[PDB]
This record gives structure tokens, C-alpha cells and sequence, in this order.
């Protein structure tokens, strides 16, 4: 029966209503949902309207209200300007007559404010359509209202609240900008009056609820209203010390004086400047006296969290960040003002140590700035040092590991900082958490962790010889450390932390052979030790040392027989014969990277030939029995020894580079069979087994060799130098073996790294191999096309990988696309549009980037049938699908190239740059001008779109955009302003008109 | 406790929805073998990381049999006619999967010894 | 049993559903189904304070399934405002979700969660994340996906709402399960369902589980 007020041909039933609201409000399972459903069907009707004043009057239920509203403020928003005059000065005063009425009833007002919020709200809704131009009492006549009662004065504040925000801080995507200048102008010339009120309430005081909608208001006016009004009135001394001491008040207040902070502010007036010193002393005095002194522990007061404490401390973080960040320097030269200075730093330092990450976070981005300007500004340091020292200690006590990397990288800045501005402290508050770490006090593996990035974090920062002395100190304090420990836990804790410091000192490293030497021998013997994450520090420091000091290994050093790479080569078997794969990858890759430093190339390929030995030796032997017997592969743990070889290559290519190519020409030619014959096998494997055969261990295998050998590829290819061995040896056999083989295979079969692969191949040597570009387009373009053709979702890879080919292809070859037969460069332009369409963003931008480049290939063909074929045919549609996208709210992400793209289709036609027609003879005269059909088609085609448009409002928009076309912000505004009307019946045709 | 932890491994946990004729993950944590020492009875019990709260509560019956999933070497499917996770004793297919076979091959071992625990 | 009502707002796409979804069944779906209007579903925690029940109001992000819009936020004593960190306009309008979101809801605590930190491609940097800090929102990086942080948005409005900074989720203890024996008549019945189960592949077979 709830489904009664769905029935619009008898009145609606308030009472039924009021159930089904009932039911979805307060009853559960399907009641609810059954509800919830005949509600959005109620509210979307568009004449459930026409009902609002009928559900005002006669509802019980404030819900039903409630949504009542939501569906008025729908009409407001969007038809507003179809009511007669008569019904819009109606509903007007309905919604005043409903305000006045709920805050005149002392209850109503008490136990409603969901209600009058509302209510409040959807006045604004109407003030953004009527006010002022046909409502000029409105201010008047609410400043008036203002003194008959505390109720309505405290209501006309959320009202002005509310319509400042519409206003100044939500106008810019809601509003053209012609109505947008026009409200602020509005509200501008009328903010004097509107300031008198909120200034005597504010003095007149009494009511904490209307005192604080006032300063509510007020935080909303400090975003646009100039400084006069805070600084040439009493205003400033009211927020700095009336309103600071009660807490009622004082969160508000913080939040305005944190916006006054932010005000445009005379830059040579002394008057302003002692105001500007006056407010903050006045503010710090009362938190001193009514909140805490700067003494009081913020750490446990936050923690325990009790009523508004932490809002009210994050609201002191942010204004004193804010106020020093712009006003430190006029407190610092004075010398009655230094105790304030330290103070309020004081307060930021206890602050600094509350358990709250974002708050942290905040406090650091200012003691950044500080740190940042007593390192370069002359004469401030010496007023900071006690400042400093505390910081010191937070920061230490605070570091992260550096995989946290924005909140690492912030840290390190300023410990690095403070180290320069004071080393002697720095070094002893690290030794001394060091010791309380070896004495137990402070001990846990959070603990030595913290410490230890930390000590990593200012590498640099020291004097060579006072880094010598520290560095020892720490090694051997750390050593101490882990004798002292019991169990392997903890052994392994401090080792890695050992390793960790080590690998954070190059300087260190490279200075002192003997060491490093050591260092790496542990290392190796640290790749023997299975305890958990052992194994994984190692091999992570041994690259990262051999990045910093990789010249070091390629020399002979003094009293050594050989450069050290070669130990480690000769050794490379033993060295690694406990590690997991993923390990042995990155030491052959640290390996890979010393051995490129060796500028000598027989002696380079030389170690290349040595480091690869074991890897070779294996693959020389798998390739001799599976040639010799295919059916050897089947085999699962063949498939996995062949995989690793395969990774081991692209590891040492990866940090090699140009220098691979030997490598990658010894294994090239049975690496392409291979390919091939693993291809066979996932093929004959789906036939036999079905497409589950894809999600099988074995073709998980298979298809992880392919994968791998189109990586190697793809690496080599991405960082070659010889281009003309890439073209003469590379290219032919690898689009041999692949092509094809991604072609013929089911879409469930095809591996996306194809795509990937032949983007490289194109992108490094397209310009040499046009036959080959055209091989790769018929092999991939339309397989590819339609597998990704019928939805948004399926293939995912495919898609991403499809569209970065075609952009590639467009840049560097597009002679390809003009070899394509017609109905093949047909499916081209479909793609391109299908690409326009998806809400994946990497699609979307490479969609519209392609479309960019495609018309700038067409443009300098200069005046040749291809192009004038090209215009007559796809113009529109490019025009079409572009205003599509632009004007469907479900593309808005793409709107910069959208703009970008429909700017440069209309700069052809307004710059007579088509020599051809784009209109089919016998549709206009036949002299008539591209410019003039284009606005022609347009004006129909958004006509046909968006009926609900005047002809006027469609001819200046289209009028606006054409002269614009070569000033992309003002197009982009007048494409948003275009945006805004289409949600709305009646936009102001002179709105399109706005400048400056 | 009023049990002994036999064994312990990391695994997620998959029910199949026959529905939807696709597996549906359940949770991630610590699987543990469970011996109830008045009853000597062993059973599965798996929490979720960081809620805690559990995602499989069922005795190891002698009557289950571990299958191997199509999809994975590292991946046991069986029936189970009475888990107690979400409350009132339901039939399931699980799917439990491990870091590697070698914990796969582990579980199965393990979880052999407890169903010849539950047979006294 | 204290329930509290729970209103989940964001940009179409963000993760609301499927974090919602994690919660309540420990499931991940892949598939985007875009929220009509409300999805009302009760999740129950067990603290060291006893169990705290939120009554989840999922809303739709999409303009065109709004359904009620802010009409589901009437009575919420607490939100999350959920973005993708891999989507610039999502962050953008962050703000806008706000806005509507306290103009309704005047006093309560607001989690804002930047989803999706599993995938690599990052498109909202850290340093750009500083809406919440004049808002006094509390802020999480979480993945749905990965379970990244994916307590810490309920473990932070539990503290509030109960008024108990050191609250926990502990453990419930966990019932002996019953010993049945399996019926001979549905013998038939379950080697099929297996069969059927066997022969479809678990998802994400390249996950560390
Ligand atoms: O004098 C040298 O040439 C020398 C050579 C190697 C040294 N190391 C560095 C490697 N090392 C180390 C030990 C365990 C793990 C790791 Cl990653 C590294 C401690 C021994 C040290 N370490 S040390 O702290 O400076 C030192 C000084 C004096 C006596 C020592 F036993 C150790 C010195
Ligand atoms: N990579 C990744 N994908 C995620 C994550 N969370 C959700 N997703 C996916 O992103 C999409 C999110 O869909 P939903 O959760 O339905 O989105 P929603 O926010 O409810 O959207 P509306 O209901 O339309 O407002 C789905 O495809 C999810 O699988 C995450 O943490 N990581
Ligand atoms: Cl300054
Ligand atoms: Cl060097
Ligand atoms: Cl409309
Ligand atoms: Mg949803």
C-alpha cells in the first residue's frame, strides 16, 4: 500500500507519506529497502513539487520535511525561471514564512536544526536566482528581522553563513562566471550593513549559540572581505581576548584569527604591523591563562581525548604555524617581544610531540620553513638554539623508515638542517640514545629501528673526519649492542640495522677500503643466514652500496691481486647458493651495475661473459636436451629453471643497458625458438584442456617464459645505442616470432607484453623499419580492437597497452595509418572515439592525445586529396564525439584535452585552413564558408541535444567559443559557463560575453 | 586456552558461491590446528588479520578429503558440512591457499595427523 | 550493544561498496556496480568495551543514482569520506562531499580515506592531502585490496564514539564446532559441487597468498 503516493492522479495521503519515511528512517532489511525505493521514485517525479507546501503544512515528521525541501531545492536549482513570476514570489514566501515561524517557537528551534538548516539552505537556493536584481529588501528586511528575537538574529547568521560560501568558496563549478562577479558584487556592496550587525553582537554579547553562528559567518566573510574591517575596527582586540576566554567561542575564534593570519595585509605600515603583534601576544596570554601553560604536557591531554581537546589543539597548531610562517620576522628583532617568539615555538614543540601522525605532519611542514630559513637567513639562529635542541630530540624520537617516503623525505630535510646548524648536538643526542638502547632502558626493536634511520637519515651532513669518528662510534656501539643480545631475533634485528647504517655512508666507504671490503664480506655471509629477512637486507645493501660505490669494485685497490668484481664473480655460485631466486636476481643485477662502470670493452664483455656463466651453462644445457626432445618442457621444473635464467638476463640488462647486447646476441637466436615452441605448447594445451588450460600452473608457467623473453627484449631495445643492429639483427626475428603468434591465438591466449614490446620497438626505431610498423598494425590492430570493442572492462592490459601503440604508431609512422585500406582507417577513427568514451584515465588521455596528433599529420599534408578525404569524412565526427564526452558529466577528467581537441577542429575552419566543402552539395549555397556551416551544424546539433535551450543561448555560446579559439583558459571558461546552463532552464544568453 | 596450537600457517580462505559460480575470499591470518585438551578433538580455527574476527571454526572430520584447485599448486578445496564463523553450523566448499606448495604440502601432512587424532 | 549510524559518502568508483563489502563478508569484488541511491547494512565489532554495531549507510557517488543525496545523512553520528588516490577529481571533490555532508551532520567524527594505495601509478601524492587538517577529519591511506590500514577507519570512530582512547578489537573466543556426520542421501549432492569447485580457478593466483 506505501506504493499509494507513487499515484499522482489522487492526492497525496501526508499520512502515508510519513509511513514510508517511517519505514525507511527507523525500520531494517527489506521494510527499509522497499521504502527507500518509493522515496527516490516520490522525490524524482517531476511534479512531486507541486506537493512540497502540502507536506510543509500537514507533516508530522521532520523527515518528511526534510525531503520535501530536496525536492523544492531541485526545482530551484534546475526550472526555477519556467514559474511564473507569481508562484516563484509564492514559494519565496512560504520558505521565509516556514523559517520565521520554526525559530519564533523556542522548541521547534531547540530540537529541529536538521529542519531550519535545510530550510536555510534552500532560501540561499532562491536568493542564487532572485536576489538582488528581484528581491533588493532582502539585507534590509534581514537586518531588520535581526532585533526582533535572538532565535532569528541566530538563524539570519547560518543564512548569511550559507550564502557566503555559494558565493565566494563553492561558486567556481556551480555558477557561470558572469553570475558568479554578479552575486559577489551583490554581496559586496552590501557586506557594510551586514558587518554593523555582526560587529553589535558581537559586542552586545549575552547568547554563546548566537555569538558563535556570528563568528561562524564571520570565519566565512575573512575569505573575501578586505582588512579594514578586522584591523580599523575593535574587532581583532574582541577575537584576541573576549572570545579566547570561553570555550564556547574559543574553537571558532581560533579558526578566524588563523584566517585573519591569512588576510591581504598593508606590507609598510607600523600601526598594522603592532596590531598584527598585539592579536597573537593577546591570543597566547588568554590560552596561557584560561587553557594551558606552555609548560602543560599536550601529549597526554590529546591522548586522552577528552570533549573538544583535540579539535582545539589541531585549531592551535594550524594558527600558530600559520601566523609565524608569515609574521616571525616582526617578532624577532625586538627584544620585549623575544619571550612571546619563544613561547609560541614553545607551544609548537609540545604540540610536536602529540601521537597523531597528520597533526605531526603539520607541525613539520612548519619547522621546515624555520629550519629552512635560520640555514640561509644572516643573524636568526642564535634566537632559535633552545628551539632547535628540543626539535632535535622530536624528530629523532619520530623518524620513519624511508619507504614512507614523502614523510621520511620531510624529516631528513630538517634533521639534516638542524645537524648543519648545530653538529656537536645532533651527534650527542644520537650517542646518548644509542647508550640508552645498550643499558636496556630504552631498548625494543622499534626502538634501535628508529634510531638507526635516523643516523642514516644526515649522512652528508658531517665533516668528513667528524662522519669518520661518528660512524666508528656507531658501528662499534651497535656491535656491542648485538654480543650483548640474546637469541637470533634480536641479532637479526641489530645486524640489519648494522647493515642499514653501512649502507647510508658511501663517503665512508669509499674512503676506507679495508671496510668496505669487510661490509661485504658480511654481507656475503649474511646470504647464508635463512633467518627471516636476513637474506633480504643483505642483498638489498649490496646494491644500494655498489650504486654509490660501484668505481671501487672495478679498480685494482692497493694490496689486492685483482678488482674485486672478479672475487666476486669467481665466487658468485657459493656466494648465492642459499638464496631465494628474487635475491639472486638483484645480486646479478648489483653485479650488472659494476661491471658497466668498466669503460675497457673486452674487459667488460669479458666480465659480462664471466657473470653470465652459470646462467649460460644451464640454458646451453636445456636447449641441447629440449631441441633435442621437445616433451621436455612440459616438465614444471624445467619451465621454472628456464624462467629464472630468463630474469636473471633481464636483471643484468636492466642495470647494463647499451652494454647487454653480447649477452643478449649469444642467447638471442634459441631464445626466439624457444618462445616459439612454448607458444605451440600453450596453444595445443588450451585445445586439449579448454581456456581454464590459461589458468593452469603449467601455462601460468609457459606464458611466464613468453613474458620474460619479451621483457629482455623490450629492456635492451629501450636502452640501446646501435640502432642499426636493433634494425638489421633484433627487429626481424622477434616480429617473426611474435607477431603471428599473438594474432592466431584465442583472446585469452594473447599476452598484452606484445603490445608493450612493439611500443618500444616503434618508439626507438619506427622512423627505420615502415614495413615493420605496417606488420605490427595488421598483426595486432584489429584482434586487439575487438576484443576491447564490446565493453569498458574486459582485457584491461590489452586496452592500455592497444591505445599507447596507436599513439606511438601516429607520432613516429604514420605513413602506416596511411597505407590502411578505407574501412581499416574507418576502425582507426572508431577506436580513437571508443577511446574518448572510457572513464579509465590512461585510455581517455591517450584517446584524445592520438586525436590531437592525428589532425596535426593530417594539417601538414598541406592541401592533397588524403586530407581534404579526411576533413569531408571525420571532421564532424571528431567535432561531435569531442561535444559528447565535453557535455555528458561522465568525462570530466578529460576536460583540458577535450577543450584542447574541439579548439584546434574550429581554429581550422574559423582560419580558412580546409580547402574543401565540409557540406555535401545542394545542403546550403554553394559559396558558403566552412565558418558559417560549422556554426549552422553546431547550432542543430546542440539544439537536437539540449531542447531546453533558447536559440540565443546556443547562438552566443557558439558565437563566444569561435572568437576564442586560439585563447584556451577563455574557451575553457566559456566550454564550463556552457556546462552550467545545460543543467538549468533560462541561462542568460550575455553571460557567453564575459571578459576579464 | 583450553587447546594446544598443532600447527600454524598464513593462508587465505575462499568459499565457493555456487550462485555465482565463483570463489569468494573469506579472510587472511593464521590458520591454526587446534587441540581441544578435555576432548583430545582437533579442529581448524582462522582469524582475519587486524579485526580478528573468525573466518573458519570447523573439526578436521576424518571424512574430508583435500583436492587440488585446477588454478594453483599451492591451494587444498574440500567440503565441510558444519563451520560455525558466521554462527549457525553451515555446509561450505573451501578453498585455502598458502604462500607455496612446500606449505601446502605441509597443511595437507598436518592436517592428515589430525584427522587419525579425531579418529581415536 | 551500542549501534551507531554510519554515513559513507564519495566520487562513483572510490572503493565505498567494496570496503563495506570486505567488512561485512571478507570478500573482494572486482566488478564496479554503482550504488543506487543507499545500501543500509549493520557491522558489529568486539572491542575490550564489548561489541559496538554500525549501522553502514553505503550512498551512491554517481549524480545520476544519488537517490535521496543528503536525506541519508539526516541523524548519521558519524562518516567516512572515501576517495581514489589514483583520481585527481575524486580528491577535488573532496570538499563538495564534505560541504553537504556538515551541513546536515553539524558535530560528529569524519574519517577521510584515500583508497586504492595499492596500485602503483599514485596520482594523489601525500603532500597534496591536507584538506582534513583545518576540517579535523582524521586521515588513512587504505586499499580495500590489499586490507592496507583497512581497520584503522572503524578502530578511529569506535574511540570516538564510546568515548575510550586505549578501545581495542580483541578476539572473540570461539564455540567448539559441532561434529556431524555426513548424510548419505546428500553424498551425490556434494561430489558434484566439488567438481564444479575444483574446475574453476581461485583469483589473483599472483598474490604473496
Ligand atoms: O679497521 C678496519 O679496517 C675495520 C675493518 C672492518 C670493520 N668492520 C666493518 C664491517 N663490520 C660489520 C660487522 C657486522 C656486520 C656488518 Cl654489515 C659489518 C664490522 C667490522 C671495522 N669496524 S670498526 O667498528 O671500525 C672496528 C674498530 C676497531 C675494532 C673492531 F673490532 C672494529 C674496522
Ligand atoms: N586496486 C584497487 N581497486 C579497488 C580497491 N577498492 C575497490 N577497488 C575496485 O574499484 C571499484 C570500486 O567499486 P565500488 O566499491 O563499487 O565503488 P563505489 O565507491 O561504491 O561507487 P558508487 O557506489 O558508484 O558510489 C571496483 O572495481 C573495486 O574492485 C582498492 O583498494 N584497490
Ligand atoms: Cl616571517
Ligand atoms: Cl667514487
Ligand atoms: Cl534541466
Ligand atoms: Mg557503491
Amino acid at each position: 500500500s506505501m506504493e499509494g503516493i507513487l499515484d499522482f492522479s489522487n492526492d497525496l495521503d501526508i499520512a502515508l507519506l510519513d509511513q514510508v519515511v517511517s519505514t525507511f528512517y527507523q525500520g531494517e532489511g527489506v521494510q527499509q529497502k522497499q521504502a527507500q525505493e518509493i522515496l527516490t521514485k516520490f522525490q524524482d517525479n517531476p511534479d512531486a513539487w507541486e506537493k512540497v507546501d502540502q507536506i510543509l503544512q500537514f507533516s508530522t515528521n521532520p523527515q518528511s520535511k526534510f525531503i520535501a525541501l530536496s525536492i523544492l531545492d531541485k526545482l530551484i536549482t534546475r526550472k526555477w525561471k519556467l514559474l511564473p513570476n507569481d508562484h516563484r514570489i509564492g514559494i519565496r514566501n512560504f520558505v521565509v514564512g516556514m523559517i520565521i515561524s520554526m525559530c519564533q517557537d523556542d522548541e521547534v528551534f531547540k530540537t529541529q536544526k536538521n529542519l531550519i538548516n535545510k530550510s536555510d539552505l534552500t532560501l540561499v537556493q532562491i536568493l542564487k536566482q532572485e536576489w538582488p536584481q528581484n528581491w533588493p529588501e532582502f539585507i534590509p528586511e534581514l537586518i531588520g528581522s535581526s532585533s526582533s528575537s535572538v532565535n532569528v538574529c541566530e538563524n539570519n547568521m547560518i543564512v548569511l553563513k550559507l550564502l557566503s560560501e555559494e558565493v565566494f568558496d563553492f561558486s567556481a563549478e556551480q555558477m557561470t562566471q558572469a553570475k558568479a562577479l554578479h552575486l559577489k558584487n551583490s554581496m559586496s556592496k552590501e557586506f557594510e550593513q551586514i558587518f554593523k550587525l555582526c560587529f553589535q553582537v558581537l559586542e552586545q554579547g549575552s547568547s554563546s549559540s548566537l555569538i558563535v553562528a556570528t563568528l561562524e559567518s564571520l570565519l566565512r566573510y575573512l575569505h573575501w572581505i578586505p582588512y579594514r574591517y578586522i584591523y580599523e575596527t575593535n574587532i581583532l582586540e574582541l577575537l584576541s581576548t573576549k572570545f579566547m576566554t570561553s570555550p564556547d567561542t574559543r574553537a571558532i575564534t581560533l579558526k578566524c584569527l588563523t584566517e585573519v593570519s591569512n588576510l591581504k595585509i598593508p606590507q609598510d605600515n607600523d600601526l598594522i604591523k603592532r596590531q598584527t603583534v598585539l592579536f597573537f601576544q593577546n591570543t597566547l596570554q588568554q590560552i596561557a591563562t584560561s587553557v594551558m601553560p606552555v609548560t602543560a604536557d599536550l601529549k597526554a591531554t590529546y591522548a586522552n581525548a577528552n570533549g573538544n581537546d583535540q579539535s582545539f589543539l589541531q585549531d592551535l597548531a594550524m594558527f600558530l604555524t600559520t601566523y609565524l610562517a608569515r609574521n616571525r620576522a616582526l617578532l624577532e628583532s625586538d627584544e620585549s617581544l623575544r619571550e612571546l617568539l619563544l613561547n609560541a615555538h614553545q607551544y609548537l614543540i609540545q604540540l610536536s610531540k602529540i601521537e597523531e601522525r597528520e597533526l605531526f605532519k603539520t607541525t613539520l611542514d612548519y619547522w621546515h620553513n624555520l629550519v629552512a630559513d635560520l640555514f640561509y637567513e644572516p643573524l636568526k639562529k642564535h634566537i632559535y638554539e633552545e628551539i632547535c635542541s628540543q626539535l632535535r630530540l622530536v624528530i629523532i624520537e619520530n623518524m620513519v623508515r624511508p619507504e614512507e617516503i614523502q614523510l621520511y623525505k620531510s624529516e631528513r630535510e630538517v634533521l639534516v638542517y638542524l645537524t648543519h646548524l648545530n653538529v656537536i648536538d645532533t651527534e650527542e643526542i644520537m650517542i646518548s640514545k644509542l647508550a640508552r638502547q645498550i643499558d636496556g632502558s630504552e631498548w625494543s626493536w622499534h626502538n634501535i629501528n628508529t634510531l638507526s634511520w635516523a643516523i642514516g637519515s644526515i649522512s652528508g651532513t658531517m665533516s668528513e673526519d667528524t662522519e669518520k669518528r661518528f660512524v666508528v662510534t656507531v658501528i662499534k656501539d651497535l656491535l656491542g649492542l648485538c654480543e650483548q643480545k640474546r637469541g637470533k631475533d634480536n641479532k637479526a634485528v641489530v645486524a640489519r640495522d648494522i647493515m642499514y647504517v653501512v649502507g647510508e655512508y658511501p663517503r665512508f666507504l669509499k674512503a676506507h677500503w679495508n671496510f668496505l671490503r669487510t661490509v661485504i664480506l658480511k654481507l656475503f655471509e649474511f646470504m647464508h643466514e635463512t633467518h627471516e629477512g636476513v637474506q633480504d637486507m643483505a642483498c638489498d645493501t649490496f646494491i644500494k652500496i655498489v650504486q654509490k660505490c660501484k668505481y671501487h669494485f672495478v679498480i685494482q685497490q692497493p694490496r689486492e691481486s685483482e678488482p674485486f668484481i672478479q672475487t666476486i664473480i669467481r665466487d658468485i655460485q657459493k656466494t648465492t647458493a642459499d638464496l631465494q631466486p628474487q635475491q639472486v636476481h638483484t645480486f646479478y643485477k648489483a653485479c650488472g651495475i659494476i661491471i658497466s662502470e668498466e669503460r675497457s670493452v673486452a674487459e667488460r664483455n669479458r666480465l659480462l661473459s664471466d657473470l653470465m656463466q652459470l646462467p649460460n651453462m644451464a640454458w646451453d644445457t636445456i636447449v641441447e636436451q629440449s631441441t633435442a626432445n621437445p616433451t621436455l618442457l612440459l616438465d614444471s621444473e624445467t619451465v621454472k629453471i628456464i624462467a629464472n635464467i630468463i630474469k636473471t638476463n633481464v636483471a643484468v640488462c636492466t642495470s647494463m643497458g647499451a652494454d647487454f647486447y653480447p649477452q643478449l646476441g649469444h642467447i638471442y637466436y634459441n631464445m626466439l625458438q624457444l618462445y616459439r615452441a612454448v607458444s605451440s605448447m600453450i596453444s595445443t594445451q588450451v585445445a586439449a584442456e579448454g581456456l581454464i588450460a590459461t589458468k593452469t600452473p603449467k601455462v601460468r608457467g609457459l606464458r611466464t617464459i613468453k613474458k620474460e623473453i619479451l621483457k629482455l627484449v623490450e629492456t635492451y631495445i629501450s636502452k640501446a645505442r646501435n640502432l642499426d643492429d636493433v634494425v638489421k639483427v633484433l627487429v626481424e626475428p622477434l616480429l617473426n616470432a611474435v607477431l603471428e603468434d599473438y594474432m592466431n591465438n584465442v583472446p585469452d591466449a594473447r599476452d598484452a607484453e606484445v603490445l608493450n614490446c612493439m611500443t618500444t620497438v616503434v618508439e626507438k626505431v619506427g622512423h627505420m623499419i615502415p614495413q615493420g610498423v605496417i606488420l605490427i598494425l595488421q598483426s595486432v590492430f584489429e584482434c586487439t580492437l575487438d576484443m576491447i570493442n564490446k565493453d569498458f572492462t574486459e582485457y584491461p592490459e590489452h586496452r592500455v597497452e592497444f591505445y599507447k601503440l596507436l599513439k606511438v604508431i601516429n607520432e613516429k609512422s604514420f605513413a602506416a595509418f596511411l597505407e590502411l585500406p578505407p574501412a581499416a582507417f574507418k576502425l582507426f577513427v572508431d577506436a580513437i572515439c571508443w577511446a574518448f568514451k572510457h572513464n579509465n584515465r590512461d585510455v581517455e588521455v591517450n584517446g584524445l592525445q592520438i586525436a590531437l596528433d592525428l589532425v596535426k599529420n593530417i594539417e601538414r599534408m598541406g592541401n592533397v586529396p588524403f586530407a581534404n578525404e579526411f576533413h569531408k569524412n571525420y571532421f564532424f565526427i571528431f567535432v561531435s564525439e569531442t561535444f559528447f564526452v565535453l557535455t555528458d558529466s561522465d568525462h570530466k577528467s578529460g576536460f583540458s584535452k577535450q577543450a584542447l581537441l574541439l579548439m584546434k577542429l574550429i581554429s581550422l575552419v574559423y582560419d580558412n585552413k580546409i580547402s574543401v566543402p565540409l557540406y555535401q552539395e545542394a545542403e546550403v549555397p554553394q559559396g558558403t564558408s566552412n565558418q558559417v556551416y560549422l556554426s549552422q551544424y553546431l547550432a542543430n546539433m546542440l539544439s537536437n541535444a539540449f531542447p531546453h535551450l533558447t536559440s540565443e543561448q546556443i547562438a552566443s555560446f557558439l558565437s563566444a567559443l569561435t572568437k576564442q579559439c586560439k585563447d584556451l583558459v577563455v574557451f575553457k571558461g566559456t566550454l564550463r559557463d556552457f556546462l552550467v546552463q545545460i543543467k538549468e532552464v533560462g541561462g542568460d544568453p550575455t553571460d557567453y560575453l564575459f571578459a576579464e | 586456552e583450553d587447546e594446544e596450537v598443532l600447527y600454524k600457517v598464513r593462508a587465505k580462505l575462499f568459499r565457493f558461491d555456487a550462485d555465482a559460480k565463483e570463489w569468494k575470499e573469506r579472510g587472511t591470518g593464521d590458520c591454526k590446528f587446534l587441540k581441544n585438551k578435555k576432548t583430545n578433538k582437533v579442529r581448524i580455527l582462522m582469524r582475519r588479520d587486524k579485526t580478528l574476527k573468525i573466518c573458519a571454526n570447523h573439526i578436521i572430520a576424518p571424512e574430508y578429503t583435500l583436492k587440488p584447485n585446477v588454478g594453483s599448486d599451492r591451494s587444498w578445496v574440500y567440503a565441510c558440512t558444519a563451520d560455525i564463523a558466521e554462527g549457525e553450523a553451515e555446509a561450505f566448499t573451501f578453498a585455502i591457499r598458502f604462500g607455496s606448495k612446500e606449505n601446502a604440502d605441509k597443511f595437507k601432512e598436518e592436517f592428515e595427523k589430525a584427522q587419525e587424532i579425531n579418529k581415536k | 550493544q551500542v549501534q551507531f549510524k554510519l554515513v559513507l559518502v564519495g566520487d562513483g568508483g572510490t572503493g565505498k561498496t567494496t570496503f563495506v563489502k570486505r567488512h561485512l563478508t571478507g570478500e573482494f569484488e572486482k566488478k564496479y556496480v554503482a550504488t543506487l541511491g543507499v545500501e543500509v547494512h549493520p557491522l558489529v565489532f568486539h572491542t575490550n568495551r564489548g561489541p559496538i554495531k554500525f549501522n553502514v549507510w553505503d550512498t551512491a557517488g554517481l549524480e545520476k543514482f544519488g537517490g535521496l543525496r543528503d536525506g541519508y545523512y539526516i541523524q548519521a553520528q558519524c562518516a567516512i569520506i572515501m576517495f581514489d588516490v589514483t583520481s585527481r577529481v575524486t580528491y577535488k571533490n573532496v570538499p563538495n562531499w564534505h560541504r553537504d555532508l556538515v551541513r546536515v551532520c553539524e558535530n560528529i567524527p569524519i574519517v577521510l580515506c584515500g583508497n586504492k594505495v595499492d596500485i602503483k601509478d599514485r596520482k594523489v601524492k601525500a603532500k597534496s592531502i591536507v584538506f582534513h587538517r583545518k576540517k579535523n577529519l582524521q586521515y588513512y591511506d587504505i586499499s580495500a585490496k590489499s586490507n592496507y590500514n583497512f581497520e584503522k577507519p572503524f578502530l578511529w570512530l569506535a574511540r570516538k564514539l564510546i568515548g575510550d582512547p586505549n578501545l581495542e578489537f580483541v578476539a572473540m573466543p570461539a564455540a567448539a564446532p559441532p561434529e556431524v556426520v555426513m548424510d548419505p542421501a546428500l553424498a551425490a549432492q556434494y561430489e558434484h559441487d566439488l567438481e564444479v569447485a575444483q574446475t574453476t580457478a581461485l583469483p589473483d593466483e599472483d598474490d604473496d597468498l
